[PDB]
């Protein structure tokens, strides 16, 4: 419950922030929601000397289309993602996944860029933004760079994040109108992390999907992009047989851990579940 | 220590803490404001939320120093200023919405919050509204009946 | 003024809401105190060691430190054990070994709780690993490790002049000889390992205290979560040489009990001795994941269980032999002639000819407990027993299930009924409970339903499968006669004192402790009823030691059998006081008065009364000069029986047999507590005991893996459903009183989880049942449930 | 101890005895609660 | 007045009375008079007064009046758990209660007089082994309606 | 407010009080320690009697401010650490020196000063000695005694009777 003694500091700016976390070092972390650090500080897992807190920072917050793309900031609320009828209107699939993630409170807290940054295989928003193939944009002391969200993640707590830097916001293709779409989670109850679940996007034309896409979530050390198991959908009528072969290659590149969601062989079907019915769901969507 | 100012109840706050001290823990210790509880070490159970600029809040999950500048409403807040009881207290009450009394606290001031994103919610919307809150003791269904109760009340008062 | 009396039967709104809807409870970790300092423990990381060390000098060096206990400054006051209501004793911190883990090492005292979590990572204990023993069924083999080294010298076997070293008790009851000549030529004998598995009453609020000695005046406050807080108070002075009139024992308001608080701690005993070492308070309070893993665990009954039937579906008797795992410490709560409870209760409702008990309880290395989590001294277990026995039993005789129990149902008319492993049931109408059960849900539409969705499941129509459980259960609760139950010598009586006031007003407390099942409201009721006194003119106390009666405590359910007995006995106490001030003022024999709500009349001239509120009055005003002045009574009420509150559980759930995921889609739940004080309050009490059962049945669990590590003990694992996933409850009754208790009251709290665990796992278990897949053991989770189906082979 | 009746009626303190007062322990330490002593949250004057 | 007085199943004491000292040693010898009816030490009763919701009724402290009324009251309610905790001896001695004597703390056996029970044991048994007739427990109430002013 | 520093039975205190705050009113208001009493508004009683560098004043007739650096014991700081009463706090329960207390700690605290002063007081030099605390309840033979009482037990010999 008690947390070891940190110092908290209030950066003003972006810029502030990452020449704080380079000066003070792998001893200081930055502090979003806290919904994820707070927690495990209070385990005493994680005893940063420094907080650096981002609250005060306005350019890590909001919601905005440019270009062909939908830009999020970090410190975004998954309650702000929620509420978003613009987002819901081109990235339905957001709000639908995170009304799945915790719980209220939480998710007034919670933010994007800290589901996202936080390299717990548990987060959902992971696999969805390695669904979705967004990117990531990281400022740090050295400058800008964009990390594809499907190249962030070797393990838990392990990701491409460098010292000093901060994701700043969350780049997202918007896909075309009409897409399908579906995130399903299988949990033990509210507020738990995924026993397995499964991000779809896809289109049709012709009774035929023309692309899809799938992540999945806690069903490995990291998140996963499905990519094999996407392209066997494609040039398909989404019938059994397709749906059969992406559960194969889907359940392939699974490694779950064994916990008290249950077993791994367990974990490796149910997200072969997860997807099916995802896929179901985002063909009716489509 | 940080110096911060907050508002908590409608009255002004000013305080030294430690960064660490968690908000749950200034509420409770140094405000001596005990209506709020901990019910657990994993930010589960809701019995520490509190109304924070217009959000509830798990008050065990964040440190009182995010909360400089803040204005917390907690379960004391929740009576009028002429002692009478707010529909949610009263339909708790009413309803039997509790027993021990242990997550009254933090159910009322998350539906505090709820009666505001949703002035009339279904019961699935309400089941779901308060999935952050757990109770031991009610099984839920009165709890649903208080909050109904409530926003029945909430809305006949214009 | 009948709008006032809001007395029995009245769903009278609860008293205590006004302060607990305004954050005005005063619970234990709202105390504050001068000086008070904060203690929390050094806790084991092994689950078997020898403890080599214990360096606390960098802990005692942190500014902020004003103490940090271990054993060796416990042990000179004979403090470094402590004893239980087993007749065993706990280890209060670890001396020469730890035994489980999180098992407490060292105390630490400090300014507040941060430094005191400061000071606990200080402290470095080097250990030595031991084998650990986790397997209750490989806790006598003769290789087991010997962990309580205490008390018990090594004996690897059961033939020697002390049990095995792992060996706690053992106990049986019945007929044996009669019970094994039946089942050696029944015509069915079915047999099941039911196991009933580790799961905990985690109430909200966490076990903690602030203990007070007064060095000046000698005397010890201790404020506490405290179910039984006179009991408490026995045990503190029996352990630390302070007399009773100056041990001030405060059990406050209690976030929910649930079991976990009746019995004493090591966090308790270490607050007492660091407050009469330092002369300040010391506050514990401990964290959730200490309170799951630490605090009294429920249920670890392993039950090989069964009934001999005819082929027809007579029951002929019944043979059960449970392992008890007990943790390290037989800490168990129960009467101190009953080692394993009441599980002689086993054979339920079902008119059995013989049966025949036996229970045996071994040491592990886990925390201590057993009877907690509504389990009325093991209870739960009996009813699992039984309510699972006659379903493997129908299984097996081609019976349904229903229809075999109503063929085997004990008869209203043979009430008080002696049940053949020693109970004597008070009074129960089971057909009628079961029909009106049966009726309420549709019972043999919901049969045949169930029958075309299995012949769809096989045609491959649905991935979908639809149970029935069934629960017919007969509680005991009470505890409990004189005779027979005690806890630690006292005798398992409570009381009630009541004092009306000149102007009318009472005050009355009782030697029971809410932790938030409505005494304080429903106490009230009682009397309003008795003596026409307004329920709000009367206020009801409970739990401050030097006040209250001497009492045993709420568990058990006991409340309404014991307590309320008493306040019905002692209000006729003050209103055959009454009704001789009104004999005196009315001048009058006593025998020519009739009581008349509020009043006494006398016989034939109506006109001619007295009220309760004149008679207490003149009580002070103009006492009968053959009476002293006032107007009060006490009753210690020693039960003559328990009672035995019985109920009809009926559970359809539907599961995915493909994830495993189930859902229920109505429970029905029936109870019968006889008179029924309130009914708003017992229908929380239902909601909140069938949420329990739904939590237990389908995902609580404690677990401990090989290594003894203590598994799934915080809220990231353990099942405690939000409303989200709490069904909707449909309850009804019917009303079958006590014959012998006062007011014909049964006790009911506990009735719900009792039932309910068996309603679930019975339709979980009813679901599979097409399929062959034997008993399920619980937890009903869904990889659990995949689990069956998968080695079903209904996934490929 | 098998004391006599003189020593357990003495042992009493009872009647007719000069006992010493139970009060004295805490007045003489200023350990008594007269009511200026009472100090409660939020008391006015 | 009043009193009552409550035994401990330990065979410690709290007693309250309805008069409240303001300095004449109550506290002190109330107890006194209770030690001396029931053999126990003065040291192990606690004494109390002046809380409404605690102490049984009375008229208070003035007037001389407090050995007079719950001084009359704190005897005749100690001579009631007297009186029961005779039928508790006479039940676990097996003998009349006629056939008892006390002495000093103790009814011992007349003619018998290793036979005995202690006060303290009889308070322990009417809560570990109460006699089928009796309820558990030990304490009792006294209002004293005096028949006369004293005196002095 | 006035920022002050003094020493209460032996223990450092820092605080801030109003000029016109009353000593006594200090002790038993901000500091707590309500064993020096009032019992009058004109200086009589001697029940706010502290012990204040060697001198016994009585507390209600200075002010806080006037106290700062100095080093004052009140009744709570008389009995030892182990518990065990001073030969004053001994003898007043001995000999029957209190009934309802009110005096009590201004009657000890003046008591041992007297006993500094005199170690060895004849009766008359006790009477006129606590000439400056009043008692209603006892009478003040008893006080007499319970003075004798310590002096005896502090001297190691008794003197009068
Ligand atoms: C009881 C409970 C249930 C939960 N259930 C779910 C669930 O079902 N699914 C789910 O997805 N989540 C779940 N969460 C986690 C929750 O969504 C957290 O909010 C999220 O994991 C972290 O986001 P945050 O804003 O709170 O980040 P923080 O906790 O503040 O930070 C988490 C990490 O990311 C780092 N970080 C944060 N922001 C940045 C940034 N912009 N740049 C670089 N590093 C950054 C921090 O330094 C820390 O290492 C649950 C949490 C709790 C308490
Ligand atoms: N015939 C009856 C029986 C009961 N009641 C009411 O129902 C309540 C429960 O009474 P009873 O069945 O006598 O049970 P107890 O009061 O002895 O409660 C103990 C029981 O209470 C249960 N319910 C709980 N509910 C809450 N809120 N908190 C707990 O800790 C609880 N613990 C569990 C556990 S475990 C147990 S053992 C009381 O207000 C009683 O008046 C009634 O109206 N009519
Ligand atoms: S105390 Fe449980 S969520 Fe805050
Ligand atoms: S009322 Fe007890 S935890 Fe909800
Ligand atoms: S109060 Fe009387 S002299 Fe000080
Ligand atoms: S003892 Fe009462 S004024 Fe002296």
């Amino acid at each position: 419950m008690i947390p070891g003694s940190f110092d908290y500091h209030r950066p003003k700016s972006i810029a502030d922030a990452v020449a704080l976390l380079t000066k003070l070092g792998e001893d200081a972390r930055p502090l979003a929601g806290g919904h994820s650090l707070i927690p495990i500080m209070k385990t005493r897992l994680a005893t940063p000397e420094h907080l650096v807190d981002l609250r005060d920072i306005g350019d890590l917050v909001g919601i905005r289309e440019e270009g062909t793309d939908v830009v999020i900031g970090a410190m975004t609320t998954q309650h702000a993602l929620i509420g978003s009828d613009f987002l819901a209107a081109k990235l339905p699939i957001i709000r639908e996944t995170s009304l799945l993630i915790a719980d209220p409170q939480i998710r007034y807290m919670g933010t994007i860029g800290g589901n996202a940054a936080n390299g717990d295989p548990g987060n959902d928003m992971p696999a969805l933004m390695q669904c979705l193939g967004a990117a990531y944009e990281l400022t740090g002391p050295e400058g800008a760079r964009i990390v594809a969200a499907r190249d962030y993640y070797q393990g838990a707590y392990f990701t491409a994040i460098e010292p000093g830097e901060l994701l700043t916001a969350i780049r997202i293709p918007v896909p075309p109108t009409g897409h399908g779409y579906a995130y399903e989670k299988l949990k033990r109850k509210i507020g738990d992390y995924a026993t397995a679940a499964a991000a779809v996007v896809l289109t049709m034309s012709g009774g035929k999907c023309v692309t899809a896409s799938i992540g999945l979530t806690n069903v490995a050390n990291t998140p996963l992009w499905a990519e094999e198991a996407g392209k066997v959908l494609v040039g398909t009528a989404l019938d059994k047989p397709a749906l059969d072969k992406a559960v194969a290659l889907a359940e392939a590149i699974t490694a779950p851990a064994s916990d008290g969601r249950g077993p791994a062989e367990y974990r490796t079907k149910m997200a072969g579940v997860m997807l099916r019915r995802a896929v179901e769901r985002a063909k009716a969507r489509a | 220590k940080a110096h911060i100012e907050l508002t908590i109840n409608g009255h002004p706050v000013e305080a030294l803490v430690e960064p660490r001290t968690l908000l749950i823990h200034f509420i409770r210790e140094q405000q001596n404001l005990t209506g709020a509880h901990i019910g657990c070490d994993t930010s589960h159970c809701g019995a520490c939320t509190v109304d924070l600029d217009g959000m509830s809040v798990k008050s065990c999950t964040m440190f009182a120093v995010q909360a400089n500048g803040a204005s917390i409403t907690t379960i004391e807040g929740m009576a009028a200023p002429d002692g009478t009881l707010s529909a949610l207290q009263e339909g708790f009450r009413m309803m039997h919405g509790l027993q021990c009394g242990y997550c009254t606290p933090g159910m009322i001031m998350r539906s505090h919050r709820l009666l505001q994103e949703n002035p009339s919610p279904t019961e699935a919307e309400i089941r779901f509204g308060i999935g952050g809150n757990l109770c031991r003791c009610t099984g839920y269904q009165n709890i649903v009946k208080a909050i109904q109760y409530a926003a029945a009340k909430i809305n006949g008062v214009p | 003024r009948a709008e006032k009396l809001q007395g029995m039967g009245c769903k009278r709104k609860r008293v205590e809401d006004i302060r607990f809807t305004q954050g005005k409870g005063n619970y234990v970790d709202d105390v504050k105190l001068p000086g008070m300092l904060f203690g929390d423990f050094v806790r084991s990381s092994h689950a078997h060691a020898r403890i080599k060390s214990i360096d606390t000098s960098k802990a005692k060096a942190l500014p902020g430190v004003f103490a940090v206990l271990t054993a060796a400054d416990l042990k000179p006051l004979n403090l470094h054990y402590m004893p239980t209501l087993a007749g065993d004793v706990q280890a209060v911190l670890a001396d020469e070994k730890v035994l489980f883990q999180n098992q407490e090492v060292a105390f630490v005292v400090a300014k507040d709780r941060y430094v005191a979590a400061d000071a606990i990572e200080l402290v470095e204990v080097d250990y030595e690993p031991l084998p650990v023993l986790v397997d209750p069924f490989k806790a006598m083999e003769p290789d087991a490790p010997l962990l309580r080294e205490d008390i018990k010298d090594k004996m690897t076997g059961a033939h020697g002049a002390r049990k095995h070293h792992n060996h706690i008790f053992r106990w049986e009851i019945g007929d044996k000889e009669g019970t094994d000549a039946t089942f050696a030529k029944a015509e069915v004998v079915s047999k099941d390992m039911f196991t009933y598995h580790r799961v905990h009453p985690s109430p909200l609020e966490t076990c903690q205290c602030v203990a007070s000695m007064d060095k000046i005046k000698g005397e010890l406050t201790l404020w506490g979560t405290f179910q039984a807080p006179h009991v408490i108070r026995t045990v503190v002075s029996l352990i630390s040489g302070l007399p009773e009139h100056k041990i001030h024992v405060i059990a406050p308001d209690i976030g929910g009990g649930f079991g976990n608080k009746v019995g004493a701690y090591s966090g308790y005993v270490c607050a007492v001795v660091a407050s009469i070492v330092l002369g300040v308070p010391v506050k514990w309070v401990e964290d959730r994941m200490e309170n799951l893993s630490t605090t009294s665990f429920a249920r670890d009954y392993h039950m090989t269980t069964e009934l001999a039937a005819t082929k027809d579906g007579k029951i002929l008797a019944m043979r059960c032999h449970v392992l008890a795992d007990h943790g390290a410490f037989d800490a168990c709560a129960d009467p101190s002639k009953w080692p394993a409870g009441f599980m002689n209760i086993c054979t339920g409702s079902y008119d059995m000819p013989v049966a025949h008990l036996a229970v045996d309880g071994v040491y592990t290395n886990k925390a201590s407990g057993g009877v907690a989590y509504r389990c009325s001294f093991r209870v739960t277990e009996a009813v699992y027993a039984i309510e699972r026995a006659i379903e493997t039993l129908a299984q097996r005789l081609e019976m349904d299930s229903a229809d075999l129990r109503i063929k085997n149902f004990i008869q209203p008319e043979q009430f008080p009924y002696m049940a053949p492993l020693g109970w004597e049931y008070d009074s129960g109408n089971y057909p009628l409970a079961m029909k009106k059960a049966m009726d309420t849900v549709g019972y043999h539409q919901l049969r045949a339903e169930q029958k075309a969705k299995q012949e769809a499941f096989k045609r491959g129509e649905t991935r979908e499968i639809m149970g029935i459980g069934i629960s017919f259960f007969t509680e005991i609760v009470g505890a409990g006669p004189s005779k027979n139950c005690d806890i630690l010598g006292v005798s398992m009586f409570d009381s009630a004192e009541i004092r009306i006031h000149p102007t009318g007003s009472v005050i009355a407390r009782m030697g029971t402790k809410s932790q938030g099942q409505g005494h304080e409201t429903t106490y009230a009721q009682i009397i309003a009823t008795e003596l026409g006194i307004p329920a709000d003119d009367i206020m009801i106390e409970e739990g401050n030691t030097d006040t209250a009666p001497y009492g045993l405590g709420t568990y058990g359910s006991r409340s309404t059998p014991t307590a309320g007995a008493a306040t019905a006995v002692a209000a006729r106490k003050i209103k055959a006081k009454a009704q001789m001030i009104a004999a005196h003022m009315l001048e009058v024999h006593e025998g020519d008065l009739e009581w008349d709500v509020d009043r006494f009349r006398v016989k034939g001239l109506p006109e001619k009364f007295k009220t309760m509120k004149e008679l207490a009055w003149a009580s002070y005003n103009s006492p009968p000069p053959n009476l002293e002045p006032g107007l009060e009574a006490v009753n210690y009420y020693d039960p003559p029986n328990m009672t035995y509150p019985f109920g009809a559980y009926f559970c359809i759930m539907d599961i995915d047999v493909d994830t495993g995921v189930a859902k229920t889609r109505r429970f029905y739940a029936l109870d019968d507590c006889g008179t029924r004080i309130n009914p708003m309050i017992i229908e929380g009490q239902v909601h909140g005991g069938l949420t329990e059962a739904f939590a237990v049945a389908m995902g609580q669990e404690i677990r401990y893996d090989e290594q003894g590590n203590v598994l799934g003990a915080s809220f990231m694992d353990f099942f405690l459903p939000t409303a989200v996933e709490t069904p909707k409850w449909e309850t009804d009754y019917t009303v079958t009183p006590s014959p012998h208790h006062p007011i014909g009251a049964k006790g009911v709290g506990e009735s719900p989880h009792v039932g309910g665990v068996p309603c679930f796992s019975n339709a979980v278990n009813d679901a599979y049942a097409f399929l062959n897949a034997g008993h399920i053991q619980m937890p009903h989770d869904a990889w659990r449930l995949w689990k069956v189906g998968e080695q079903l082979g209904l996934h490929v | 101890v098998e004391p006599t009746s003189a020593e357990r009626a003495e042992k009493l303190q009872g009647m007719g005895c000069k006992r010493k007062r139970v009060e004295d322990i805490r007045f003489t330490q200023g350990k008594g609660n007269y009511v200026d002593d009472v100090k409660l949250p939020g008391m006015l004057f």
